[PDB]
């Protein structure tokens, strides 16, 4: 019937020059051709963390440290504290 | 009483040595855990931007 061609041309003309083909906008004044791929390119970027999580910053954290090559000094300190703890046993 | 108070440091010395070395090495090998943890965080961030 009339609708069988009218609505198909309606949904094949305006959507054609609305997106996918990505050129011009006939039905309504605001264009989404430069809105969804350009202005909304930073949309999720604004929603998410930018320059930290989107770029996955290669934060090279300081490597795990140690006793800094502590000499026998800490050894006899441990000896002394163990001795004074065990003296009252 | 002195005898059965003293008679404990015979078979426990080896246990003390092994526990000391094992605990110290496990504490000081946490570099592997840190590397795995940061890799996990970065993989999670990549997956996060993916579903975003």
């Amino acid at each position: 019937q009339d609708l069988y061609l009218r609505e198909l041309k309606d949904t094949k003309l305006a959507p054609s020059t609305l997106q996918d083909a990505e050129g011009n906008v006939k039905p309504w004044n605001p264009p989404q051709k430069p809105n969804l791929p350009e202005l909304e390119l930073q949309g999720p970027e604004a929603l998410k963390a930018y320059t930290e999580q989107n770029v996955e910053t290669a934060h090279v954290a300081k490597e795990s440290e140690e006793g800094e090559s502590e000499p026998i000094e800490e050894d006899w300190l441990v000896l002394d504290d163990a001795e004074e703890t065990k003296e009252s046993h | 009483d002195r005898i059965d108070s003293v008679s404990q440091l015979q078979n426990v010395a080896e246990t003390t040595k092994v526990l000391f070395d094992v605990s110290k090495e496990t504490v000081e090998l946490e570099s592997e855990a840190f590397e795995l943890k940061q890799k996990v965080e970065l993989a999670h961030e990549a997956k996060a931007v993916l579903d975003s």
